RNA sequence: CCGGCGCGCG
């Protein structure tokens, strides 16, 4: 039963892109001491063809 | 005595099959008259049922477009005359009547042998005229219905001929009250007052289902008994009761936690188990001490 | 934990959760249109003698109050048998707070062992009471009494000595916590004779009640008035619906009484205060079925509406306009409850068969060959001359 | 109807899709052979219509009016079963067909092979044929009744001597939903003026004109009054409030288009 | 589905080639599993859904939907 | 959607120009749904 | 089609001239159910084909 | 079959002797739950053809007798044991048939 | 048998509730009448609670702005018009606002009459920068939708923001059946199920009086 | 299951 049981990037970073038709699918932006990076926010299931990640 | 009254301000019987009535209803709050008027008009024009002949059986007729020797009117004219007979009845079902006369003479609506549950509105309604003494036997079918539809007869069941209403300002804008008038025209099968009362009752029966219990609320006349039968069956081959049928009332919780769960729309044990700790933490007056004590209480169960 | 008490205020209904149990029934008069009754006598069922029950149990009032959007809790005892568990579940799914319901494993729900004396005329001399008669003073849930703002109880709880003591304790505890005490008389069957012993039984609880609801028959019985009106006659004369002056209800008044409600079903409700008095006319031409003839659903709905309106605005118990609006709301609630019960139970035709109002108003085809409504063979015709 | 749908008479549909209905009958073991299925179809059994409705889903048809003057004279639609004996046609595709409802008729064709069905679905449907090939103007533009409705809706307030009998020497709404709700409760008319609080950028089409009147307060705040909006500014703060003078009709048109876009975005 | 069809053509240089490829894929689907198509499942709809699903956008299989409010067997919705 | 707020009138020329601009900006699939909604609104107000 | 010695090709019906939700778009006509169950516009039509008399063929 | 019996006939029946359980129905003609209980009792008497006896006593005509039995309302059933040693059961309300069968098979 | 059920429910925020309800089986023409009556009742016969009047104490000089408050008087009134309340009050009561000084004044800073609650405590009213006590005397009423230097507030009593009905028809031959769908949007002061029940009760109460009879 | 003539509808 449900009851018995690197940092995230600045949201404005993606928000300024998002309001301008930038779309990121299945990935999230993370920041570390080395710098920015893109990481899969979930499990990307391998499909028949290439999958769209960002636009 | 009543602050809001209704009365018949005019009643008129223009003919045997055309009654008139005007009714008043004041004082009404602003906007109530429009709702009452539109709902009452739609109920009068669509929700009131009537009785009429729907099927007539002949014996020696090739088709409904033929003549009979000795009767001035053809079969089609006889059927058209039969379609105009206005009847009244409070019961449902396909009753049957009989026309069994010998000529010559005039066949009026008082020549129909009716079952005790059906009455004739107009005795003088014409069906056919017999010029010579020929036998004539017609078997009829009568049922009560709404709207409109052995030779079939296109029966129009609506007994209200027309309706109208008007809304007038009561006066000074203390509460901006209103006056409602309703005009009803019927065919004599029921008076305009009877039509008004029947429309009110039909509207209430149309709106009252929403005040029942929601579909799939009790376990499936007396909703208690099926659940008792379920409990009896569960007593044999002991399998206990499902968590959905067990409520948080029967679990010993502190009153604050009980109220917290209740206003969060948590009622049954299955809902409690489906809930997560984070969501309960999101709800105020519910600290980690409450979480752990509730978990201990559930573990004790 | 006063900050967790929300809106509307909680109401505690103290008593028994019976299933279709009627205390009593007295001859009654209702407002009716008799031209319609004559016209629709073949399609609308009516009782030959109009007899009205004052209401039902406390569980019924708790269920009715919850259906109005109010907050209701039931205080009582139920057994662990199948009947008791079923009744508890039925109360639970009706949004009635059952945390104040005490469950006893040593008691049987709705069953009492009775010792009949077989020497003279049979008495019954109750020995072991039922489950919903054995609520001890220690089993009273005090938390719901603190949370609740109004306490409701009936006279059925005063029939047993232990039940009477528990009821007195609960009333006193609620009074200490600043609650409004609602006493719904609903006079049981054995108490309708020997007015004196009824007064002896109900004198103490009567003085501890802020709001009291009685029927017209109950008020006449308690005031020693013989009904002079006529019953079961096709008219609506004002003598059948008389608004007694406050002098008539003067002997029944006490220091802490705020409102007295005298109900005549949903036809008329009379309210009495120390400064205002009046009546509100209603409607009792609701669909009635042989399964719903006692009209107890109307009484439960009326009481539930009165409780709801008194709890939502407790500072207007003396406002005449608010009392009139409360009476009208109670009339409407009773009418709706009676209509719903008529639809649910249906007409007579667990062995329980019922037919709908549509089936009840369906006649036979009258297609009997011997009948005068069928084309007989030409041998037997019997033409009538025009 | 939707822009991509048409209504087919039951008799025409059962005639055109007869083989597919036969296959649907045989496939679910409700017909022993082809002859039994054809006999069942001929008897108009109630189960024939279930199979017809099932097999018409996803199978397009081609409609065609008689004088095919350009390529938009034949288009593809998704057929649905309608009662009666007439073909139900969308009002917005009548201009391309040059069709009016005073006696005109149309022919219906069923693409059989998969390639033809794909061609009809991906090339001939009306939602990818919104522009005319002659010059590029839109072809499914509202006309006549819709045009009059929009014109009346967006016809603004009566102004000047048509609004007041004498020389003058309106409700304020927090949001458009409040204004439309007041309109529903008959508090205001369709063309009664009102002030709408604007919480977006200045995007109201109006004449490029300076304010009629500027009401400058000694505390710093000044009110700029234009012909169609009021703007409140201050010298102390960076606040900027905008109120648009409009009617319920303009708000309704804007909300209709905005809600169409938002609903289409959410549904995908 | 109209939005999906528009989106799929945003990556196609030639729409005629897109239609031909969709038809070929639907033909392969029908030849491989003949009995699964023609009723509630259409081969072209399945191809379009799979092509949309291949991009990572979840869609119902072949855009197949029914009415949960049908009042039992035999009852046909009237438009 | 960054739509301009028309506040004067919508005539035959304006609706034709508006639809053409919507196709360029939003595409034929979006505009096909906008046309369906606008058609109902125009019918409902007539 | 002749009443009282006059040509009578039609009926006198109550009529309004207004747009109604697009159901009279272009040249469409919206009518009431009263014209149907009242048999206002019912006509007899007879074909000829080169069977029991009074039978309902199908 | 349920027979309407007066106060004195019930007096005689209980003061007499019997080998089968006796169920007494306390009812009134103005109660709907009384009609529902009558239907339940008729079904039960169908189930118990001769091994039990079900009788009905009208409360409105035997009000003093009903008070003597501490009948606090309607519907009310009394299960009278044939053995004088055992105690009688008074049931209040519209109880289900399974409770009736359980009483008759356990404490009868 | 004629039954009803909730087929969809949502809570987008604390002041945006949605629900979809069903009612079947119905006869021909009944669903349209029921939907029309229910929509009218939902839109105008349901009582709502709103602030209808505001009195500005502490001598604001009856000017457009008050020293220390970021928002103007008109802006404050517009903010007050947006506060969603629920109550059972009969007549008219009074509410008060007393915020000590700097900070944000929200709905939470309103002292309410007994039966009045606040749906959203985060609704902004005014912003205070300098330490000046602000005294506003609110007037709260409960009214139907279809119904001294104190500034009025043009309150619109619409607890149900929107309502719609739709009809689905089915049939196999000569027997038909239709289904009624009702959509209700409320501002959180009342649930869509509560709105449905209240609309039904108000309609029934509107049609009870036609069955009234009088004493002879 | 073929062609002419006449009358119509969009
Ligand atoms: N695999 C890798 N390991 C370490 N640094 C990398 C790398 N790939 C790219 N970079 C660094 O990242 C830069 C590319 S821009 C990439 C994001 C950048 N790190 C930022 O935070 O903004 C290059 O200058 C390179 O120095
Ligand atoms: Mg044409």
């Amino acid at each position: 039963f449900p009851l018995f049981q690197l940092e995230s990037a600045d949201p404005d970073f993606y928000k300024i892109g998002y309001v301008r038709r930038v779309r990121a699918y299945g990935v999230e932006f993370k920041e570390g001491p080395d710098g920015f990076g893109i990481y899969a926010s979930k499990d990307i299931e391998p499909r028949r063809r290439a999958r769209v990640i960002m636009e | 005595t009543r602050t809001l009254q209704w009365k018949c301000v005019e009643s008129r019987r223009d003919s045997k099959r055309l009654y008139y009535g005007r009714f008043i209803l004041s004082p009404l709050m602003k906007g109530q008259a429009d709702t009452i008027g539109i709902a009452m008009r739609r109920a009068l024009l669509g929700e009131i049922e009537g009785t009429c002949i729907t099927r007539a059986k002949f014996e020696n007729i090739p088709h409904d477009y033929s003549n009979i020797v000795g009767i001035q009117e053809s079969v089609h004219e006889i059927l058209m005359n039969l379609n105009e007979i206005v009847l009244k009845s409070n019961l449902y079902g396909t009753r049957n009547a009989l026309i069994c006369v010998q000529g010559p003479g005039y066949i009026t609506a008082r020549d129909i042998i009716l079952p005790p549950s059906v009455e004739i509105v107009d005795n003088t309604q014409h069906i056919a005229t017999l010029t010579e003494p020929i036998n004539l036997c017609i078997g009829l079918k009568i049922e009560r219905n709404r709207g409109y539809s052995s030779y079939p007869i296109d029966a129009v069941f609506m007994p209200v001929q027309n309706a109208n209403h008007s809304i007038h300002s009561y006066g000074n804008g203390n509460e901006k009250q209103e006056i409602l008038f309703i005009e009803i025209w019927t065919n004599g099968s029921l008076t305009p007052k009877e039509a008004l009362h029947e429309a009110s009752r039909n509207l209430i029966n149309l709106f009252i289902p929403f005040l029942h219990v929601e579909e799939e609320t009790f376990y499936l006349t007396l909703p208690l008994f099926p659940f008792h039968n379920k409990l009896v069956n569960l007593r044999q081959k002991k399998k206990e009761l499902a968590f959905q049928y067990i409520f948080i009332d029967q679990l010993e919780l502190p009153p604050r936690i009980y109220n917290c769960l209740k206003k969060s729309n948590i009622h049954t044990l299955l809902d409690l188990l489906n809930n997560s700790q984070e969501d309960l933490i999101k709800m105020e007056h519910f600290h980690i001490e409450d979480v752990k004590k509730l978990l201990d209480i559930l573990e004790k169960k | 934990i006063s900050h967790t008490y929300g809106w509307p205020p909680l109401v505690c209904c103290f008593g028994s959760a019976q299933h279709a149990f009627v205390p009593s029934g007295r001859p009654a008069n209702r407002l009716l249109d008799y031209e319609r009754q004559e016209r629709m006598k073949d399609a609308v069922w009516a009782p030959e003698k109009y007899i009205r029950a004052p209401g039902g149990c406390a569980g019924g009032v708790a269920i009715a109050l919850a259906s109005l959007g109010g907050k209701a809790a039931f205080m009582g005892k139920l057994g662990d048998d199948d009947f008791g568990q079923a009744m508890l579940y039925y109360l639970n799914v009706c949004q009635v707070q059952t945390r104040s319901v005490k469950i006893d494993s040593k008691r049987v729900t709705a069953c009492s062992t009775m010792k009949i004396s077989k020497r003279g005329r049979l008495k019954s001399t109750c020995v072991k009471p039922c489950a919903e008669d054995s609520l001890s003073k220690s089993e009273i849930n005090v938390d719901v009494l603190k949370e609740a703002k109004m306490f409701y109880f009936t006279t059925h709880s005063l029939l047993d000595k232990k039940m009477m003591s528990t009821t007195l304790q609960a009333i006193k505890i609620s009074k200490q916590l600043g609650n409004v005490i609602f006493y719904d008389l609903n006079l049981p069957l054995p108490l309708w004779q020997s007015l004196e012993e009824t007064k002896s039984l109900i004198q103490e609880v009567w003085d501890l009640a802020d709001v009291i609801e009685v029927t017209k028959q109950e008020l006449e019985f308690l005031c020693g008035i013989e009904p002079t009106e006529e019953f079961d006659t096709k008219n609506n004369d004002s003598s059948k619906f008389v608004h007694y002056e406050p002098e008539t209800v003067e002997p029944l008044w006490h220091e802490n009484l705020k409102i007295l409600f005298v109900t005549n079903g949903t036809s008329k409700i009379h309210y009495y205060t120390k400064e205002h008095n009046g009546a509100v006319l209603g409607m009792e031409d609701v669909p009635i079925t042989p399964f719903t003839r006692d009209m107890s659903a109307s009484g439960d709905g009326i009481v539930a509406g009165l409780i709801r309106m008194l709890t939502v605005q407790p500072d207007l118990m003396n406002d005449k306009g608010y009392l009139e609006r409360t009476a009208r709301y109670a009339i409407e609630c009773g009418v709706v409850d009676q209509w719903l019960l008529a639809q649910t139970r249906g007409y007579p035709p667990n062995g329980i068969r019922s037919i709908t109002e549509r089936e009840y108003r369906t006649s036979k085809p009258y297609d009997e060959p011997d009948g005068p409504y069928v084309m007989k063979p030409v041998e037997e015709r019997e033409y009538r001359k025009l | 109807l939707s822009l991509h749908r048409c209504g087919l008479p039951r008799e025409i549909a059962i005639e055109l899709f007869q083989t597919f209905v036969i296959r649907g009958l045989i496939r679910q073991h409700l017909a022993s052979n082809i002859g039994v299925a054809k006999s069942q179809i001929r008897e108009k059994k109630p189960i024939v219509w279930e199979i017809l409705q099932e097999v018409m889903q996803g199978h397009p048809v081609l409609l065609n009016r008689a004088p095919t003057l350009h390529r938009l004279g034949i288009q593809s639609f998704q057929p649905i079963l309608v009662e009666g004996r007439t073909i139900c046609l969308h009002p917005l595709v009548c201009k391309g067909f040059n069709a009016d409802f005073d006696g005109d008729q149309m022919a219906v064709h069923v693409p059989l092979s998969l390639e033809a069905q794909a061609e009809a679905r991906l090339l001939m449907f009306s939602h990818m044929n919104l522009l005319s090939p002659a010059i590029g103007d839109p072809i499914s533009v509202p006309t006549q009744d819709m045009l009059i409705g929009l014109y009346v809706l967006t016809s603004g307030t009566r102004r000047g001597i048509c609004a007041n009998r004498y020389n003058p020497c309106e409700p304020f709404f927090c949001n458009s939903y409040d204004a439309i709700g007041a309109y529903r409760q008959k508090r205001i008319n369709l063309d009664s003026p009102l002030w709408l609080r604007w919480q977006l950028d200045q995007r109201v089409i109006a004449s490029k004109e300076v304010p009629i009147e500027v009401h400058y307060e000694s505390f710093g705040n000044y009110h700029e009054i234009y012909a169609h909006y009021l703007i409140v500014r201050s010298v102390k703060k960076e606040t900027l409030y905008i109120y648009i003078r409009t009617t319920v009709g303009h708000i309704s048109f804007y909300r209709e288009i905005e809600e169409a876009i938002q609903g289409f975005s959410q549904a995908c | 589905m109209t939005m999906d069809i528009e989106r799929l053509l945003l990556s196609e240089d030639n729409r005629f080639e897109f239609v031909n490829s969709v038809a070929a894929e639907a033909t392969e689907y029908v030849e491989k599993n003949r009995d699964e198509y023609g009723g509630t499942k259409k081969a072209i709809f399945h191809v379009l859904s799979n092509r949309v699903n291949d991009l990572g956008f979840d869609r119902p299989e072949a855009y197949a939907e029914s009415d949960p409010y049908k009042p039992g067997p035999g009852y046909l919705k009237e438009y | 959607a960054n739509l301009v707020f028309h506040n004067k009138v919508i005539d035959g020329t304006a609706i034709k120009r508006l639809i053409s601009r919507l196709i360029d900006h939003f595409g034929m699939a979006y505009t096909s749904h906008i046309l369906d909604q606008v058609k109902t609104l125009g019918f409902q107000q007539a | 089609a002749t009443v009282g010695g006059e040509l009578a090709l039609g009926k006198n019906v109550l009529v309004a001239y207004m747009p109604w939700e697009g159901y009279n778009f272009e040249d469409a006509v919206l009518i009431s159910e009263c014209l149907v169950y009242g048999d206002i516009y019912t006509s007899f039509h007879i074909r000829k084909y080169e069977v029991m008399l009074g039978s309902w063929v199908e | 079959l349920v027979r309407k019996l007066s106060a004195q006939e019930l007096q005689d029946l209980v003061k007499g002797e019997r080998k089968v359980p006796l169920i007494v129905d306390f009812y009134a003609t103005w109660c709907g739950p009384c009609i529902l209980m009558a239907q339940e009792l008729e079904m039960l008497a169908v189930e118990y053809e001769s091994n039990a006896m079900i009788v009905k006593v009208d409360t409105d005509d035997e009000y003093e007798f009903a008070r003597d039995m501490q009948v606090r309302g309607l519907p009310t059933l009394f299960f009278i044991s044939p053995d004088p040693s055992k105690d009688a059961i008074r049931t209040e309300g519209l109880i289900p048939l399974q409770m009736m069968r359980d009483i008759i098979d356990n404490d009868m």
